RNA sequence: CUAGUAACGGCGAGUGAAGCGGCAACAGCUCAAAUUUGAAAGCUGGCUUCGGCCCGCGUUGUAAUUUGGAGAGGAUGCUUU
């Protein structure tokens, strides 16, 4: 509509309000090797190492109820598997 | 499968070499502690009065 | 076997690539 | 190991309340009327996991029966990496 | 950092360690009685970030409650219900706050965080006077705290038209016929 | 009061002021 | 002809003179009156011609005629190599502006990226940046460019070496061109640099072509020294080097300008009557203390390479390297005909790291004869002790060796010969304990399979 | 009532709307399909359809306007749940080219 | 002429002192406030307590004027306080 | 005021808001997440000659700093009690 110059604002500190700092990386990973896997992450942790990856990302799907969590906890779940492969 | 098994230390295999945190030291790790001193100042105030 | 005297020594796939109507990268799964 | 560990720390006690508050009499009579920095046992959970996180701690003691047990969980753990 | 590394085992409470210690907890609780005294609270870390304090007058108190159906659901939760239970028990106190610590195939164990208005130390402290004052009495039976506000809806939105300034007195303005001295 | 609120208002008062016609 | 003659601002021949410049060289003579009349200009100057003035003169006071402020964002934008030819540059704008009151920057790799967001955002007038660093903050940080109307490239053909081919051109159809002056200073004219300039400068550009044509490259009167020393005896060795041939002309090259003010302060502590020139100083007084030090008898100059490449060494005894070299091939000829120094024996030894033996078979390809150094180990004089309990109890020492430590390893981090000198091979731990320290802080050494069915994208605005 | 009327497809509800369409594409890869029916409501209140051949196929967006489900009492009209229809395709599906690829998919 | 077009060049007349404002036929109370507002008050100067007069006496005693120097010793000075610091305390006190 | 609009409804009876705009009033803050670590500097009680002596709470964390259109730490030079 209206011709106006467009400013540039500074950098609000509420952006990515969530978690990116390493330490909580290092916390969480920690909390997560301290504390283990839950039953369900366990299985699909099976599946993984046996191979049935579509078996595993089904279960994860009806377990938590949405595409991208499911896609996400494989991830974590398979980065997990690696780093033992190459810890072992 | 094998119910409870042994826990693999994946991550803490990994020594970490550095410290987490990059902020840096403040000056009261190396100065003398002001609180000690206001602590003597309060104290010498007393001994004052009495 | 550094070739040139002070210079740094020189240094699984899932898509086809073909082209598409654009006349650009088409990518065949 | 328990034994030699006891006598080192307690050559290490911090200072009690009672000679804490005489040695701050001393320095207000001397100031009527020069120290390094002390080296003490360092002791609290949040003090003590901060000070492994940036690497100042040269040995660790843990409480074998913390009764909320979660607050030690962690810590042999964050020790070893 | 403590406190953080106990967050997270409460994130990933369904790991492994966090299920033994929340069985062998529960197996307690079980066996103790419907409402007790603790002078420390089993987690911390959520005690801490809903504001309990290491000072005399904070206690926390744990209490079970029979969790199902009342098909007419009972729309007070059982966190409210184990808070009012703990209001009628312990009158005397206020009712700081509330968090879920267990739960069973037929009770539901909450920790309630409370604070005692008649000791100075709380009086002196004007970060807690202000429950210290009168306006503050039965947060719990007037739905006052966390769970109150959550079932009464008191959010911003076009999702919460109805309740963002109290139901009954939205259905009560809205209901109201005014008539003015110049119709 | 608070030690923050009363530095705050130590050092930031409220100033007696007019603003002219 | 000198900048009194040459009719510039008040304030800009203030701080010339309090600099103590009144000559003007070759390029500063007959670039400055063409750059402040507005021609683009490309130039062939060697560092240590004082190109840095050249350009920056017309920076400055084109921007002091402008009455540029910081909220109006970038004015000029140097685009540097190295982070330490930024610092230098960095220092001398710092000089010229001391007087002016618009504000100068810094934004170099290997650096705290919020500070530079949140520096960018305050708004600078001036900007001295890497390639890459200012790539990324142009396409990522919210900062005002569109008032931009300088632009230095200094020393090009080194940034086309090391490799910033795409970060540059992307620099250039990023940033806005019209009513631009453009200034681009590269010593060799090659191909990639016939590119650069054909993209970047006007149709017409004004070319200065004095550089320096007899390149005495000398390919065997040479005879380079090493001594091969572990990680942590480092700074021991060098002491005990110090202690030894005192009484002899010493001169130590570093690699930045936070290690050399570390080194210096924590020397004149272990007493070590030591000249030190590092960028933080003043200009005058760098002049005063090079003076001394090219007619004494004995003493030691702490300093760095970047500024020995524009320093003209006198007839020393020993040209020690420290530090890894910014540039072998340069350092290797330059430094070995400026240490053997013409008629009196001069001798130049580079120190080597046991993970930095690969630079023997480089000088065997390179066809240079050299010697290995012994350094007998009781000899050492272990002082690590006193070294740190120094740093514990001392919080400027803390600091200043913060800084060096990381400076340090940001530069061995961006070294070009990564196959030599790469730095996961480096043991943090000993490096630090070479610095005092005895838990290396916190630095950031950083600094397939796509999806199924994923076509590429013909349409769609991200920012 | 398409899901009753198809008996080779599978039904999936709530797909993310900040995921991706190459998403849907592993989706459809996991579920092991070579065609996918997406429903993508906008305003709540229209319907977008797009048929996609899954691996490598062309695919296409139509907007659903007027609709009429199976539980209207005023259809009278009742068959099985997944016998054969008859494919009555309009001439139009025969002379145009993108109503031919319509057609095809 | 604005060569970079920006009204606030215009509207203008990086640090503003900020525990007051710098201020550059008509009603008797109006005239009243302005000579109250114009009056001068008392200056109230805070000064330096005795044992920081007897510290920097001891360290003019032993350094003389070295700035470098007094930051330089431990000793006579504990708190690690920067030479500009020192200059500014001895610049208060009166002594140079 | 929007407004008996949108929206919902044996689409019958009917139900039925909200943004914006004009007003009245207008005031912003405290925490958890950090190591005071060169010094638990914090607080309850009873004993008082009422001035300062103990006991206990507490490190499984009480004071000071900090709360994301922020902040911390150094340097820096102004200005406030």
């Amino acid at each position: 509509g209206h011709k106006t110059t467009r400013r540039v604002l500074k950098e609000r500190p509420s952006r990515r309000k969530g978690a990116q700092s390493k330490r909580t990386q290092f916390v969480r990973s920690l909390i997560r090797e301290v504390a283990g896997l839950a039953p369900y992450e366990r299985r699909v942790i099976e599946l993984l190492r046996n191979g049935k990856d579509k078996r595993a990302r089904k279960f994860s799907k009806k377990k938590l109820g949405t595409f991208g969590r499911a896609k996400r906890k494989c991830e974590e779940l398979q980065r997990i598997i690696a780093e033992s492969r190459r810890a072992h | 499968e094998d119910p409870y098994p042994d826990t693999v230390e994946w991550f803490t295999s990994v020594e970490e070499k550095m410290p987490l945190s990059a902020a840096p030291e403040p000056k009261r790790r190396f100065i003398p502690s002001k609180n000690e001193a206001k602590q003597i100042m309060k104290l010498v105030r007393a001994i004052r009065e009495g | 076997e550094i070739l040139e005297p002070f210079v740094d020594p020189p240094r699984d796939r899932n898509y086809r690539i073909e082209k598409d109507a654009n006349g650009g990268i088409r990518y065949v799964y | 190991l328990a034994a030699q560990a006891f006598k080192l720390l307690n050559k290490y006690r911090p200072e009690t309340k009672q000679e804490k508050k005489e040695r701050l009499l001393r320095e207000a009579t001397a100031i009527k009327e020069v120290s390094k920095k002390p080296y003490t046992v360092k002791y609290g959970l949040n003090h003590v996991v901060g000070l492994i996180e940036n690497k100042k701690a040269s040995l660790v003691l843990i409480a074998n029966d913390v009764d909320p047990i979660e607050l030690v969980v962690f810590l042999p753990a964050l020790c070893r990496k | 950092g403590a406190l953080k590394y106990l967050e997270e085992l409460s994130k990933k409470k369904q790991s492994d360690v966090v299920r033994f210690l929340l069985r062998v907890r529960c197996w307690e609780y079980r066996q103790l009685n419907v409402i007790h005294r603790a002078s420390r609270p089993s987690r911390p870390d959520k005690a801490r970030r809903l504001g309990y304090k290491a000072k005399q007058g904070y206690v926390i108190y744990r209490v079970r409650v029979r969790r199902g159906g009342r098909q007419l659901k009972y729309q007070r939760s059982l966190r409210a219900t184990a808070e009012e239970r703990v209001g009628r028990r312990c009158s005397n106190l206020r009712v700081l706050n509330s968090y879920w610590v267990n739960q069973d195939s037929t009770y539901k164990y909450y920790e309630v965080i409370l604070v005692d208005p008649n000791h100075k130390a709380i009086r002196r402290d004007p970060r807690i006077n202000w429950i210290c004052n009168p306006v503050h009495k039965h947060r719990e039976c007037r739905g006052l705290t966390s769970t109150g506000k959550k079932s009464r809806g008191l959010n911003k939105g076009h999702r919460f038209n109805k309740t963002r300034a109290g139901r009954r007195k939205t259905w009560k303005r809205h209901n109201t016929l005014s008539l003015w001295r110049y119709r | 009061v608070l030690e923050k609120t009363k530095k705050r208002l130590t050092h930031f008062p409220q100033r007696k002021y007019a603003v002219k016609a | 002809q000198e900048f009194s003659e040459l009719n510039l601002s008040e304030k800009t021949t203030k701080a010339i003179a309090e600099m103590g410049f009144t000559k003007m060289t070759e390029i500063q003579r007959r670039a400055i009156p063409p750059a402040l009349a507005g021609k683009d200009v490309l130039g062939a100057a060697k560092t240590g011609s004082g190109k840095t003035l050249a350009f920056l003169i017309p920076a400055v006071e084109m921007l002091s005629s402008l009455r540029f402020k910081p909220r109006n964002g970038t004015g000029a934008i140097v685009v540097t190599p190295t982070r330490e030819l930024a610092l230098q540059i960095f220092g001398v704008a710092r000089e010229l502006m001391k007087y002016h009151s618009q504000t100068y920057g810094v934004v170099i790799g290997g650096a705290n990226r919020r500070a530079e967001a949140e520096k960018l955002g305050k708004g600078v007038n001036l900007l001295i940046a890497t390639p890459g660093r200012l790539l990324d903050h142009l396409q990522n940080t919210p900062f005002v460019f569109k008032n931009l109307k300088s632009l230095i490239i200094d020393e090009a053909d080194r940034i086309l070496e090391i490799g910033f081919e795409d970060e540059m051109r992307q620099i250039v159809k990023i940033l806005p061109k019209e009513d631009r002056q453009t200034m681009l200073f590269s010593a060799t004219q090659t191909t990639k640099v016939e590119d650069l300039a054909r993209i970047s400068l006007r149709p017409g550009p004004l070319y200065i072509n004095v550089d320096e044509e007899k390149k005495y490259s000398t390919v065997e009167g040479l005879e380079q020294g090493y001594v091969v020393v572990e990680a942590d005896k480092r700074f021991l060795l060098l002491f005990s080097f110090l202690k030894k041939m005192a009484k002899k002309k010493i001169i130590v090259f570093f690699s930045s300008c936070n290690s050399v003010k570390y080194y210096s302060e924590l020397l004149q502590y272990i007493d070590l009557p030591v000249l030190d020139l590092h960028g933080k100083q003043k200009q005058q007084k760098r002049t005063n203390t090079f003076f001394e030090f090219c007619n004494a008898k004995s003493g030691t100059l702490i300093c760095t390479d970047v500024a020995a490449r524009g320093l003209d060494i006198p007839q020393v005894d020993w040209i020690v390297q420290f530090d890894p070299p910014d540039d072998p091939r340069d350092y290797i000829h330059r430094v070995g005909r400026t240490a053997r120094g013409n008629n009196g024996k001069g001798r130049s030894l580079l120190f080597l790291q046991p993970c930095e033996l690969g630079f023997l078979a480089h000088l065997k390809a390179a066809k240079v004869p050299v010697v290995e150094y012994d350094f007998p180990k009781n000899k050492i004089l272990n002082v690590q002790s006193q070294l740190e309990k120094l740093i514990s109890t001392n919080y400027y020492l803390n600091q200043s060796a913060k800084e060096g430590y990381r400076s340090y390893i940001h530069a061995y981090a961006s070294h070009s010969l990564r196959s030599v000198f790469d730095v996961h091979k480096l043991d943090l731990v000993k490096v630090a304990k070479s610095f005092g320290f005895s838990t290396p802080p916190r630095v950031d050494i950083t600094l397939g399979r796509r999806a199924y069915g994923s076509q590429p994208r013909q349409g769609g605005r991200y920012k | 009532d398409l899901a009753s009327m198809l008996p080779h497809g599978r039904k999936d509800a709530k797909f993310d709307t900040k995921s991706r369409l190459y998403e849907l594409c592993e989706l459809a890869e996991l579920y092991n399909c070579n065609n996918v029916l997406f429903f993508e409501a906008r305003k709540g209140k229209d319907l977008y359809m797009w048929f996609s051949k899954v691996p490598n196929g062309p695919t296409v967006k139509f907007y659903a306007q007027n609709l009429h489900t199976m539980e209207e009492l005023h259809f009278q009209g009742n068959c099985l749940k997944g016998s054969r229809p008859i494919l009555s395709f309009d001439a139009a599906f025969e002379q145009e080219p993108y109503l031919k690829v319509i057609k095809e998919l | 002429s604005e060569s970079d077009a920006v009204p606030q060049q215009q509207q203008q007349e990086n640090h503003i002192r900020q525990h007051d404002l710098e201020l550059e036929s008509k009603p008797e109370v109006l005239r009243a406030l302005e000579r109250e507002a114009t009056r001068p008050v008392e200056k109230t100067v805070r000064h330096q307590s005795e044992r920081e007069r007897e510290w920097l006496q001891r360290l003019v005693d032993k350094h003389g004027d070295d700035v470098a120097a007094m930051a330089r010793d431990r000793k006579l000075n504990p708190y690690q306080q920067t030479a500009s610091d020192i200059k500014r305390r001895l610049k208060k006190a009166g002594l140079l």
